[PDB]
């Protein structure tokens, strides 16, 4: 069918910036497409209806254009309320494909990661197993990478990573990593070590621990 | 380089051959003094709005300035609407219409209150009105207000819609009455065949007074009102005996005896008297337009007639400047337009007729309303 | 104002049924259409069906034969029956309303709830403390963590002291593996207060109602 | 997906909002339907036919839209050339023009009936001009044909700045016949312009007769001409008294005003109606050619609408043929069409007004 | 009075303040100049008696 | 809206007259009243007098055999005249209109006009420079100024380099010594535009008009 499509997956703005946000189709829609505004909770409202009149109940600081397959919609200036998930919904064919949506964010200053590394308590180890964590709080942006190491190897089997939402407080970021194994990989093993790679670093910073 | 020597004018016409394209080329051909206007004419149907759109978006297209031409009753106000639109004037000797602008100039002169001082004169009660399916919406309307204003009974009869059995019962019904008064108001190429369906019934005569509301008396086929009891009375915008029309025809005439014209004549028509001084006009206009030193550009490289939004040719309000300042004494009398339009300070001379009696009763103008004579 | 609230079942066997109910208010169910569409988690959303306000309904062409809708006008409540569901079910199930505003539109939308079907048994989690290990005050601020391993199904409440304690609380989300859940938490405590002041998380799984507090 | 073309007037709230109501209420299963809105004027025809341009160079299958009397020769032409239907609420036409439908039935033969079952020889008709001149030709040829004596005066040729002495020396005027018989022809506006007129200079007593030539009859104000004592006439076109229009206007007040202008109204007006019952027509037809199984669709390529020459589209002509093949029941009743356009088998009620309201004194067919 | 005027019943009554006199006339061009929202009904040709 | 403006000579000798025009806009002068009103620096405000829209007139009681009121109501003028003026004279004066609101109040008041009653002569001012002195740079910011000394009457305008220069100016009021007025001007440019850009200070004495340019 009409197949919809969306270039920009995380756009990075400020207070008081006019961000745009494209869209594209697989064919001509004549503009009957809307653009949609949904809060982190999950909780979706329209912005923009028809691609250039706005709806009864949302401000005057949101707008589109856009001709053909190439739509667009613009924002002024961005709120703290504006932080949300932006959908381009088309509705020429049935069935109605939606776009693939595109995500705000706050731009601030590029913080280093504050990484902590925390090994297995007892009773964990008293279970069979052992779960070393690697907590990387308060960084800017979200690009970050994370390697794990044991006695200098590096292991990629058994590792979880968790990355979470961006703060409304301090603008920032954080990630959790997981390093689950059994009780004989684990006293088989003295120094366990987590790099974190930051683009404000180019060294990562590494966090050890021995037994 | 102020201004061109061609001056492109279109131009609209129902016919292939017939007696406009002859007057209007006549008109043309007397152009001697710069600029020289270039025709450029479109023998289309007038009865289909769509092909009168595309050849006017095709003229206009094309980089003409004033459209000179026709319309009717299916064309009354598209034509109206597209060139308030554009602000292009067209120029048209067709039935004048009640609602109009400033771009459309009207060259037929009104009608109906010439037909109201008629009536005033011989003050009449009850009457029947014949009126014309395609223009019997404007004067019929002023003939009903004058009724309802001075207590009068006026039976309107349509010609369209009413068959030959129609016209039967209704001269059935009307020749149970004394006197028997009949306007009759459509356009001669009808009213030849109307008349033509009525002198198989008026053999009496007796009674029958007939007022043909019409420019062209001069012009109808009234041979078959021979013995016949005819008090037909007439208007006459041009008898064609005064000087300047008289050496018009003379001039006409010569250009004639030189080589060769068009489709032939001795049966003349009102509608090719208003063409010529129609196309008179616009040479008036144009001369005024290059002794003002004002100059006339373009851009229409291939411009789109329909845009979205409308893009207004500024420079022909000038072109409004020109066209309505026009004043000379023509074929048709006195040539003069008003503030919206339409024919001002004319004069319409009314003739009577009855048992080979050519009679003059007076004449009608705006100011000294109807005298006799 | 209008407002949509999606709820669900949560955790459903495979090749069985689902009822989704969508409360709708601030509006009336009977002039306006309502909208039913799935979001799986990494793709694109598709739209299941909608049924109108004078009850014609339509659906997807893939999936004709396996969903269905009925509404009830007093409680203005719209129920999504879904049978012969698979593994690939779990996803997000969203709601909205429909209008004409010279285009078929979307204005009022839900939350949407998330559908996990698999075939797994509910299992209370299991609680472990993280500590730094070292005792060297690197700064002002410790941090300490709870980790909540082998649970079924998603998702659970971690607080930290009843939620009195809400200065650098870093939730984490919860990942699966083999059918169990692993969640992290973290909280970001003085260095004053730790181990003096008594800092106690509290898990809450509502899959199989445990509640397990650990210092 | 089926897209259609949709021209509105600059000032057609309440017709615009029955248009969605309909759009909402009858969408169908098997396809949906896409209007292309075009709010632009009626009586300037380059508007319009800018408007009908661009929606010709969607490449659309209908046009819905009104049309003024100004315009009815350009939409007729334009229509009938590139052989695209057009389904128009508007007043009916003076002739057989291929490729328009319309809504509204005849009122001419209602109101010659009506005169012929009240006996009557001599009255005054104030007429508009704006939508033809069909109606006072056709009581004009019944006054020739019957003898009758109709003092016939247009009353649309009056600015709103000065009619206040001109409609006093108009009815000074019909005082002179003593006239105490009018009928009234006029839009939704003038109509109650000239009945506050009449109310102030006191004309609507006990002794005179108005008869309101409209299909809305309850459009009006009528609380203000029911205690007079002049029983008014006129004719209905919405039954209320019928359980599917009773239950539109159940789910019509009901509406929001900020959501649907001019919709929080006991009663609708007869263009809204008949918009309603189009949106009905068309979706019965475009649901009988997807169960007729044939194939029509395109894309938006059927070009530019000065094409020379314009060639049709032979699809075109069976979709007409469709549209005359559609009988079925809305707001106004029955509804059924002819080869031609016009509606066949209709029924107008004819409403008196009593003390309590407007009462029902009987119907009217053009079979009957 | 102006929708009991063009009706044709004739109205008498009686009136104190005569709009015909000179002061009157200064009166009411110093009154019905003044602002509304500065003075309530005060925007008018008459004034209440 | 109503605004007033008050207009005078500003400079008088003693035992003269004194002609003030206030001029009134946004309403009419017909149909109210229009009250006059001097002040002191430093001291309490006094009303002078007032005018009534009939033509009644009332002064103070102090110095009613003073002053004297006129109006001209087609250019909605007021002509305050007032004679025997002392050395006490050198004052503001300001005009109001009255209204009942429940109480006699003063509606639109004006801006009011400085009045210097004195016999000194009107003598052109003198400008010197005023630099820090060392060219030690304790900040970013340099300031300069320039003492206007012997000027007559008051006053003068103060402006760094035709306006231009309006960053962290700093102009102080003048003083009056021996007849003489004493005024300082200060501006605080940057470190690196010093010595590299002019700035000149513009002393304009409208007594004299005096114009005097100091870089
Ligand atoms: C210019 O174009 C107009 C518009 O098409 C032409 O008028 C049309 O003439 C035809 C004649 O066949 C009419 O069709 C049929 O007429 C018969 C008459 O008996 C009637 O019974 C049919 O129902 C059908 O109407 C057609 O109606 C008519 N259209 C209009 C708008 O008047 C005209 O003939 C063209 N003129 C030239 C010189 O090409
Ligand atoms: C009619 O147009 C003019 C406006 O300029 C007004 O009166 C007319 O003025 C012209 C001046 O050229 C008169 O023409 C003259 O006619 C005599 C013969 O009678 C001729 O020998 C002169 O050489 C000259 O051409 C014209 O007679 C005169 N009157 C009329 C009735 O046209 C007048 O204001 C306009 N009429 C109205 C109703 O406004
Ligand atoms: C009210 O309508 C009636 C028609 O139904 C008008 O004519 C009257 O008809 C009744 C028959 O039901 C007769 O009994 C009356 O005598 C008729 N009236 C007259 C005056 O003859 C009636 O004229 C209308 N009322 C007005 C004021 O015009
Ligand atoms: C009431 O209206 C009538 C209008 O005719 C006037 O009173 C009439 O005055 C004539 C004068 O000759 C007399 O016949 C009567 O006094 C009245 N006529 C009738 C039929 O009663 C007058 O303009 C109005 N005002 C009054 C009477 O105060
Ligand atoms: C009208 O025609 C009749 C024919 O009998 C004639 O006797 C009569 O004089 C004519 N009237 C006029 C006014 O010409
Ligand atoms: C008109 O419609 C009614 C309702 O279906 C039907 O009973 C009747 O036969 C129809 N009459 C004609 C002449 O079609």
């Amino acid at each position: 069918e009409i197949q919809m499509t969306q270039t920009t997956s995380s756009l990075s703005a400020s207070l008081g910036d006019r961000v745009t946000i494209s869209c594209r189709a697989s064919q001509d829609i004549s503009n009957y497409l809307s653009w949609y505004q949904q809060k982190p909770d999950g909780t979706v409202k329209l912005l923009i209806y028809y691609t250039s009149r706005l709806h009864s109940g949302v401000p005057s600081r949101f707008s589109g254009s856009g001709s053909g397959i190439d739509y667009s919609l613009t924002i002024n200036n961005l709120e703290q309320e504006d932080f949300a998930t932006y959908f381009c919904q088309q509705g020429n064919t049935l069935p109605l494909t939606f776009g693939a949506g595109t995500k705000l964010e706050l731009k601030r200053a590029d913080a280093a990661p504050t990484v902590s590394i925390f090994p297995p308590s007892s009773e964990q180890l008293t279970s069979g197993g052992a779960s070393v964590v690697c907590f990387l709080n308060n960084f800017y942006p979200k690009d970050i990478n994370v390697k794990w190491k044991i006695d200098g190897s590096e292991r990629q089997n058994g590792v979880l990573n968790s990355w979470t939402d961006q703060d409304s407080k301090d603008s920032t970021y954080s990630m959790s990593s997981t390093l689950t194994l059994t009780k004989d990989e684990y006293e088989r093993h003295n120094s366990y070590t987590c790099e974190a790679t930051h683009k404000t670093s180019t060294s990562p910073i590494v966090k050890s621990f021995n037994r | 380089a102020n201004f061109p020597n061609n001056i492109q004018i279109g131009g609209l016409f129902p016919n292939q051959q017939s007696q406009e394209h002859a007057a209007f080329r006549f008109a043309l051909s007397q152009l001697t003094e710069p600029p020289k206007l270039l025709p450029q004419i479109d023998i289309v149907n007038i009865s289909d709005s769509f092909e009168m759109t595309y050849r006017f978006c095709s003229q206009f297209s094309k980089g003409v300035y004033a459209i000179f031409g026709f319309y009717e009753r299916r064309t009354v106000n598209m034509l109206t609407s597209f060139c308030g639109a554009l602000h292009v004037c067209f120029i048209t000797p067709s039935f004048p219409v009640d609602t109009s602008n400033q771009f459309v100039l009207q060259l037929r002169p009104e009608l109906q209150e010439a037909l109201i001082s008629i009536i005033d004169h011989y003050k009449w009660q009850t009457f029947v009105y014949i009126y014309d399916a395609d223009r019997g919406l404007s004067v019929l309307q002023r003939v009903l207000d004058t009724a309802a204003e001075k207590n009068w009974q006026v039976t309107a009869v349509n010609i369209l819609t009413t068959t030959e059995e129609g016209y039967r019962m209704l001269f059935q019904d009307l020749e149970k009455k004394k006197e028997r008064l009949v306007v009759v108001d459509c356009e001669s190429e009808r009213l030849n065949a109307i008349l033509g369906q009525i002198v198989k019934l008026e053999k009496n005569g007796i009674g029958y007074h007939y007022i043909l509301a019409n420019l062209g008396f001069m012009d109808i086929d009234l041979n078959k009102f021979k013995e016949s009891g005819a008090n037909v009375t007439g208007f006459q915008l041009v008898n064609y005996t005064d000087t300047i029309p008289a050496r018009i025809m003379q001039q006409w005439r010569t250009s004639d005896s030189r080589d060769h014209t068009r489709v032939d004549w001795k049966r003349p028509k009102y509608t090719s008297a208003l063409t010529y001084d129609g196309v008179k006009v616009m040479a008036e206009a144009f001369q005024s337009l290059r002794r003002q030193r004002i100059d006339i550009s373009r851009r229409g490289n291939a411009g789109d007639c329909l845009a979205n939004p409308a893009v207004p040719w500024g420079q022909g309000i000038d072109i409004q400047r020109a066209l309505q300042q026009v004043r000379f004494e023509g074929l048709t009398g006195n040539v003069q337009f008003n503030e919206k339009g339409r024919r001002t300070n004319y004069t319409l001379h009314v003739i009577e007729m009855k048992h080979d009696g050519i009679r003059k009763i007076g004449y009608w103008n705006e100011d000294d309303k109807f005298v006799p004579a | 104002q209008a407002q949509l609230k999606e709820s669900g079942p949560g955790l459903v066997a495979p090749s069985q049924s689902l009822s989704i109910t969508c409360t709708v208010s601030g509006f009336s169910l009977t002039n306006y259409g309502v909208h039913w569409v799935r979001q799986p988690p990494g793709k694109g959303l598709e739209w299941l069906g909608v049924i109108w306000a004078g009850g014609s309904t339509n659906y997807n062409s893939a999936l004709m034969s396996r969903v269905s809708i009925s509404k009830d006008n007093s409680k203005s409540q719209v129920f999504l029956k879904m049978n012969s569901l698979q593994t690939d079910d779990t996803v997000m199930y969203y709601c909205a309303r429909e209008d004409y505003d010279y285009d078929w539109h979307f204005d009022v939308w839900g939350a949407g709830t998330t559908v996990t079907v698999s075939s797994a048994k509910t299992t209370p989690p299991s609680v472990y403390p993280l500590a730094p290990g070292s005792a060297a005050q690197t700064n002002s601020m410790v941090t300490l963590g709870c980790l909540v391993k082998g649970y079924f199904p998603e998702p659970v409440t971690v607080t930290w002291n009843s939620g009195s304690l809400s200065s650098g609380v870093h939730t984490f989300p919860a990942v699966l593996q083999s059918d169990l859940y692993t969640l992290s938490s973290s909280v970001t405590v003085p260095s004053s207060t730790w181990p003096s002041e008594t800092v106690t998380c509290n898990v809450a799984h509502p899959a199989s109602s445990t509640k397990v507090d650990k210092k | 997906s089926i897209q259609i073309g949709g021209l509105f007037p600059r000032g057609a709230d309440q017709e615009y909002s029955a248009f969605r109501v309909g759009m909402v209420q009858f969408s169908t299963s098997e396809f949906r339907l896409t209007p292309h809105i075009d709010n632009l004027e009626v009586a300037n025809s380059f508007a319009v036919t800018n408007a009908f341009c661009s929606q010709f160079s969607r490449g659309v299958y209908a046009i819905f839209g009104f049309y003024d009397k100004k315009s009815v020769n350009t939409i007729t032409s334009f229509c009938g050339t590139l052989h695209v239907s057009f389904i128009t609420p508007s007043f009916p036409t003076d002739g057989t023009h291929p490729f328009v439908i319309q809504m509204r039935p005849d009122l001419k033969g209602a109101l010659l009936s009506l005169i012929e079952y009240y006996q009557w020889d001599k009255f005054a008709y104030l007429y508009d001009s704006d939508r033809g001149l069909s109606t006072l030709q056709a009581v004009l040829d019944s006054a020739a044909e019957k003898k009758w004596q109709v003092t016939a005066i247009n009353v649309g040729n009056i600015n709103n700045d000065k009619k206040d002495e001109t409609y006093r020396s108009l009815f000074q005027d019909l005082e002179l016949k003593k006239e105490r018989r009018v009928i009234l022809d006029c839009e939704r506006d003038k109509v109650n312009d000239i009945v506050d007129q009449v109310i102030t200079i006191g004309k609507h007593v006990k002794g005179y007769h108005y008869i309101i030539a409209n299909l809305g009859f309850t459009d009006g104000d009528l609380l203000k001409i029911q205690f007079g004592g002049a029983n008014v006439s006129g004719f209905q076109i919405v039954d209320y008294d019928d359980s599917l229009v009773s239950k539109f206007i159940e789910r019509w007040s009901t509406l929001e005003e900020k959501e649907y202008p001019g919709a929080h109204t006991a009663t609708i007006k007869y263009t809204s109606a008949l918009t309603y019952d189009a949106v009905q027509v068309m979706t019965e037809a475009f649901r009988n050619l997807r169960k007729q199984r044939i194939e029509i669709s395109r894309r938006g390529n059927a070009g530019d609408c000065l094409a020379n020459p314009a060639v049709p589209w032979g699809q075109g002509v069976e979709i007409e043929r469709a549209l005359k093949q559609v009988q079925v029941e809305g707001l106004s009743g029955n509804i059924k069409f002819d080869q031609n356009g016009k509606r066949i088998n209709y029924t107008i009620n004819i409403m008196e007004l009593k003390t309590n309201g407007p009462r029902k004194i009987g119907y009217w067919s053009e079979v009957d």
